[PDB]
């Protein structure tokens, strides 16, 4: 649901 | 006095900030060029999007932030992004002409530039007053980074699952800040400093609110939403 944020967080 | 863990916390946040805020603003050249309606939307949209990535980088380095769930990290970031951007921008803000000086003329922003992004004085007016008040505090960089970290780890953000853990993380930072002010910040500059810093967090909530309202209004219009970025759309909201 939040692909980019998720990617940037991990 | 400052325990060893607190000195550690300050050290970590200082480094994290130094790794996510480039005072030479060299990357601003990769953004779509500024145009001096809504002629500044492309440039500021890219600047904001960039800033979102930098805030995230800072957040991940906050002692304890990682121990939070994926969903909680996401909720905290989406709700604080605009606030941390406003807060971190105080570093480039100057009370000489009430503007943000990021190196060169092309990269120096004022009330006009922000309105040329679609925002009104309803937001800009209180935003400038905020910058001024925060600037007047003359925070030590230590206090500046602690304030941004505390802003990100707020227990009351809507949608927070493990609020208890969030508060625990934030308290650790709060106590670090309160102690630092007492141990390292000399009077009179330290007079009610903590209370004043916390008040700035309250001011940020209303700024956040007004920015959101105007953002939903602007982005509701397809032609404007088209000028944004995928990250801005995902983080700030997509109609
Ligand atoms: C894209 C969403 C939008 O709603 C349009 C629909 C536009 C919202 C623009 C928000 C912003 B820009 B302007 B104010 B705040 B940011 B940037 B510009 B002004 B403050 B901060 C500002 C000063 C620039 O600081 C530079 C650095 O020291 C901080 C970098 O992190």
């Amino acid at each position: 649901n939040h692909p980019m944020l998720m990617n940037l967080l991990k | 006095k400052l325990s060893e863990e607190q000195q550690h916390i300050i050290a970590i946040l200082l480094d994290a900030h130094h790794k996510t805020y480039d005072p030479t603003y060299a990357d601003f050249r990769d953004f779509r060029p500024p145009v001096r309606p809504l002629s500044m939307l492309p440039h500021l949209a890219d600047l904001v999007s960039y800033s979102i990535q930098k805030v995230i980088g800072f957040a991940k380095m906050i002692p304890g932030f990682r121990d939070l769930t994926s969903d909680d990290q996401i909720v905290l970031l989406k709700s604080s992004a605009i606030e941390v951007i406003m807060l971190r921008s105080n570093q480039s803000f100057t009370m000489d002409d009430m503007s943000w000086d990021c190196g060169s003329q092309d990269y120096k922003y004022d009330v006009t530039d922000v309105s040329k992004a679609g925002h009104t004085l309803e937001l800009i007016e209180p935003l400038i007053k905020f910058q001024v008040g925060l600037k007047k505090l003359n925070l030590h960089e230590e206090e500046h980074v602690l304030l941004m970290a505390i802003c990100i780890v707020s227990p009351d953000r809507p949608g927070v699952q493990d609020a208890k853990l969030v508060e625990a993380i934030q308290d650790r930072l709060s106590n670090t800040l309160q102690t630092y002010i007492r141990c390292r910040h000399p009077p009179p500059g330290s007079h009610q400093l903590y209370a004043k810093m916390i008040q700035k967090l309250a001011d940020l909530r209303s700024l956040n609110e007004e920015h959101s309202k105007q953002y939903r209004s602007l982005s509701f219009q397809p032609e404007n939403s088209m000028k944004l970025t995928p990250l801005v759309l995902e983080v700030f909201g997509n109609e």
